[PDB]
């Protein structure tokens, strides 16, 4: 799973 | 803003000198910000720095980077939510 | 869970004073969502009547079992990281 | 407004 | 440059939902979608239409709100057909 | 469960 | 418990064509939360890059399996409720 | 703005 999937998961 | 009572992702923040240059880095314009900007923006940060791990990717590493002036840690992890936000929020100061 | 969880799909074990507050309501495990802390955690207050009639996001809670978890003779839930300070500090997070 | 609605609004 | 999401979504309501709405106290034309679920659960509190047994199940036959959704009741626990009733009342500011 | 409680799990 | 479900909380069994979509990016399961079939199928766009490299928000999805499921050959993202509607007509809500 | 803040800004 990458960054973006792991800090959409905090917008 | 309306009647209807705000979420947290709309408090309206004043980040503090290194929050703010963090975000003007990443191209935002503005002084004041809703915490789902800061949200936004600061992703957009560790993306174009390539700060997360290539293999696990909720790993940030800040050390060397001015992120980790604002966590003051070498690293933090993605998955720990309210460690984030507890971090943003000593970084500003929310709007009365 | 393959996909990444949100805070509100933390797993919690609730300490001894929020726990209690969690059982009065009905809620009968000791590992919950946060999402099901903050779920049980409105019905009490809510149950309780522990809000201010005329500005309802002003909760009191001096001689109250949510004053010991809080540390404050009143609180208002327009200040969510301030809820949310109280939530952890009354919880271990099973990480 | 009412206070489940001011809750509402952190589940 | 932050796109919207559903929630944040700007919506003009039809007549009928726009009536509705006002009735609660909202007193404006333009509406994102946050607040038109906001001012439609004011509504239902409002006026108590919900079954008090079963308080997903909600009563509205003789009343705007079947007027809105064509049948005399509707359950909370259906989003997906909430929501295709509450669009096809208003036109989305695109 | 409420009504308020169900309305709140679709703003 | 007797907490009420959101909409993303909603269990569903894809139809074959959704169901091989989420396979084909490592899902190994048969019944998903619908917060899943959201996360699965934007990791399939973006994995597949059918995604419009300079207006990004367009998908175009003429010689894929995507296509079928949406019923177009492109189609947008901004377009939030006609792609749930897409979703919902291409599984079953398990009762 | 990116294909991944467009499909997060619908999970």
């Amino acid at each position: 799973t990458s960054f973006c999937e792991y800090w959409a998961x905090x917008p | 803003m309306s009647q209807i009572p705000a979420s947290e992702q709309e408090t309206l923040v004043r980040p503090k000198p290194l929050l703010l240059k963090l975000l003007k880095s990443v191209g935002a314009q503005k002084d004041t910000y809703t915490m789902k900007e800061v949200l936004f923006y600061l992703g957009q940060y560790i993306m174009t720095k390539r700060l997360y791990d290539e293999k696990q990717q909720h790993i940030v590493y800040c050390s060397n980077d001015l992120l980790g002036d604002l966590f003051g840690v070498p690293s933090f992890s993605v998955k720990e939510h309210r460690k984030i936000y507890t971090m943003i929020y000593r970084n500003l100061v929310v709007v009365n």
